[PDB]
RNA sequence: GCCCUUCGGGGCAUUUGGUCAAUUUGAAACGAUACAGAGAAGAUUAGCAUGGCCCCUGCACUAAGGAUGACACGCUACUCAAAGAGACGC
RNA sequence: AAAAAAAAA
């Protein structure tokens, strides 16, 4: 059947109706605009090269901060030392762009599907 | 109005008014067509033909 | 700007296959079993 | 009289609003009559006030 | 509240229902259908 | 025209952290932090120097397709594919206003630079002009026959220029809410617009063609040619740098006056991304212009910096006059 | 009608309002009647949308419902040819 | 301390 259909021509916006007002639609709320006070920044433009210098100084400061520069009881046991290198996970937390193979999905699906 | 830059619709409307000997109507249509769509070779060919 | 000079190679390069669904058939069509099994890559997968 | 005029303007005369403000159908309603008659919270809250 | 409600009731009574004036929000019963609407529009724009 | 020498741009920092494509990007006037809205329905506030995540804000139920931090007010505006345009009070980190009325998903959002007006563009094919204070839709700029994919506000006529996916670009007189001109030079959907900050010119980008125009006449000034991809974005510096980012992942840095492409790149995708997932979805220079923040379909914010090592001789202008 | 006057005169107050009450011929409607038989390629079926010269209930013109509210299911030349070979062709 | 949810000559 073709009762159930896609959209190939989505609905188009209309201008407002130029009619007499009787209907109530939007109750007033937050009718006062806040402005950036002195100290809240924004209302001060200095130049371009000063901004570039400040940006590069902040980047150099962050890189400086990151760098830091100013009978034995276990002898009949069949297998010994099976857990070397297992605790070494956590060298650097790494992002994989696959939500089916990310570590979050594996943790989630091992927690829940028991 | 719904399809302004459609060449098939333009040719259909021109030919529909040419089959009924409305020559002045069809020449107005062809001027409007090659004004609307100046880089469509089919409309220009149809007007010269 | 003046229209792009296409070739028949380009027209063939932009042919969209007719879609044969493995699930859906809203017109109740009878499709040949060759074409139904055309996009099933499972038979053409590798085993080793 | 206001609620009575509203009821009669909507052509719902098969609902009697009595003088103690009870709205009752005067007859057995069809499905379309029931669907058209269901009033709102504004009408009913005003009627109980 | 009640004068607002009665004014809107009388607005429907005397100037009619505006059936599709303002856009309905994407409530929870419309989430997946809306995602489909937007997804299909986006894929079509990339192909066109 | 002899082009100027511009240093080439290289990848500085890669910031993972969204779970959907980064479609929006907006820098504070004070250049301290920037705002990435993404397909994981969220707006993240990141510090610009360190790159660290400061905050995550969730108010949208669809992908965030637009952001703006107001230079006069302590507000941040957003729009999304959920038909919603919101005003966030950054003194509380909470949504305080709604701008309702778009019939379907909203693709772009700009603020008028001088006066307190918000213009948004949408897949209902229309650009709605809103008042910030009263949330009232003062104008419904209509006449496009397709999705309004990008939009710029300007301090003088034409105050609103909208580019749509039906390939036309309309310039709108804001006082009357009616168009003063249509530019039909583009063959396919005009996804990007940008305005030069010091010259009274602008640029529109469709697939393969980036055309540069003059205000208010809409006079065809020149044509950036060579980027044969779907152009999603456009970013001009103060030092005449046009950035064409392209949905296949292609990056082109042009000189604004001459049209000379002084750099061409392909961006790199994260570990795990498909080759289909290589593509630039958003871009903006910061307020200084020293950095270019791009957001890509491998769910990644990338920062691009100028190479200080390169000289005018190590990368000479290979421009051949005709 | 009052008030002033030098008895000649003058003053205060100033234009309301929707064919009339008049039920056929200026426009209200269901019921009721004969009926009817609730969508998704066998059967039974939960829905959520889409577009608007289709609406109804509702404060909701930023809910929800009305069979998933219904409508949808029809029609179908027209940007239009090219080579090759045949004909008690003409 | 209502709706779903009881059908178009």
């Amino acid at each position: 059947t073709t009762a159930h259909r896609p959209t190939f021509d989505p609905a188009r916006g209309k201008e407002a109706l130029r009619g007499p007002a009787y209907h109530q639609r939007l109750l007033p709320a937050y009718t006062t605009l806040k402005f950036r006070q002195p100290g809240q920044g924004g209302a001060a433009d200095k130049s371009t090269r000063d901004l570039r210098a400040e940006l590069e100084a902040a980047e150099a400061a962050h890189y400086a901060k990151l760098k830091g520069a100013p009978r034995r009881w276990d002898e009949d046991v069949v297998f010994k030392n099976q857990a070397r290198g297992t605790e070494d996970k956590g060298k650097r937390k790494e992002f994989v762009n696959d939500l089916l193979r990310s570590d979050f999905h594996k943790r989630f699906m091992s927690k829940y599907v028991r | 109005d719904v399809h302004p830059n459609n060449t098939q619709l333009w040719i259909r409307y021109i030919e529909a008014e040419l089959k009924n000997r409305n020559i002045n109507h069809a020449r107005n249509l062809l001027d409007r067509a090659v004004t609307r769509l100046p880089r469509v070779s089919k409309l220009w060919y149809k007007y010269v033909y | 700007s003046p229209p792009r000079k296409l070739t028949a190679e380009d027209q063939e390069a932009w042919r969209i296959p007719p879609p044969v669904s493995m699930w859906k058939n809203p017109k109740g069509f009878t499709i040949p079993l060759d074409k139904r099994l055309a996009a099933d890559g499972r038979q053409l997968q590798e085993v080793q | 009289n206001m609620l009575n005029l509203l009821i009669h303007r909507k052509n719902l005369t098969y609902l009697h609003l009595d003088y103690n403000f009870n709205l009752k159908p005067v007859k057995t309603l069809t499905t379309k009559e029931r669907k058209k008659s269901r009033f709102g919270n504004a009408f009913h809250l005003m009627r109980e006030i | 509240l009640l004068e607002r409600w009665l004014g809107n009731l009388l607005s429907r009574q005397f100037e009619g229902r505006h059936s599709k004036g303002v856009a309905k929000t994407v409530t929870k019963q419309r989430v997946e259908s809306h995602f489909d609407l937007e997804l299909r529009a986006s894929v079509m724009a990339d192909l066109m | 025209p002899r082009p100027d020498w511009h240093p080439p741009w290289k990848l500085m920092r890669v910031i993972s952290g969204h779970l959907g494509w980064v479609r929006a990007l907006a820098v504070e006037p004070n250049n301290q932090w920037f705002a990435s809205g993404a397909g994981d329905r969220t707006i993240k506030i990141w510090d610009l120097a360190s790159g660290q995540l400061r905050l995550t804000l969730t108010g949208h139920i669809s992908t965030v397709r637009g952001l703006a931090v107001s230079p006069r007010h302590p507000y941040m505006f957003s729009c999304g594919e959920d038909k919603m345009v919101k005003c966030w009070d950054l003194e509380t980190n909470k949504v305080i206003r709604h701008y309702h009325g778009h019939l379907s998903g909203v693709y772009t959002l700009k603020l008028h630079p001088t006066l307190d007006v918000l213009v948004t563009g949408g897949r209902d094919g229309v650009a709605r002009v809103w008042d910030m204070r009263t949330r009232s839709n003062v104008h419904v700029l209509s006449g496009h026959t397709g999705t309004v994919a990008d939009l710029v506000c300007q301090e003088a006529d034409p105050q609103v220029i909208t580019g749509s996916l039906d390939s036309t670009v309309r310039m709108w007189d804001l006082a009357a809410g009616k168009t003063m001109g249509v530019l039909t030079h583009h063959k396919k959907g005009v996804r990007a617009l940008v305005t030069h900050p010091t010259e009274f010119t602008f640029a529109t980008a469709s697939t393969g063609s980036i055309k540069q125009w003059k205000c208010p006449e809409g006079a065809f000034m020149q044509n950036f040619e060579g980027h044969n991809a779907i152009i999603n974005t456009l970013a001009v510096n103060d030092q005449n740098v046009l950035f064409s980012g392209g949905d296949n992942g292609s990056m082109s840095f042009w000189d604004w006056k001459s049209g000379y492409r002084f750099q061409s790149l392909d961006t790199t995708a994260q570990p795990g991304s498909l080759d289909a997932e290589l593509g630039i979805m958003s871009s903006t220079f910061d307020m200084s212009g020293a950095r270019l923040i791009t957001g890509e379909a491998d769910k990644t914010i990338k920062i691009w910096k100028e190479d200080t090592t390169a000289t005018p001789e190590t990368h000479p202008i290979e421009w051949k006059p005709s």
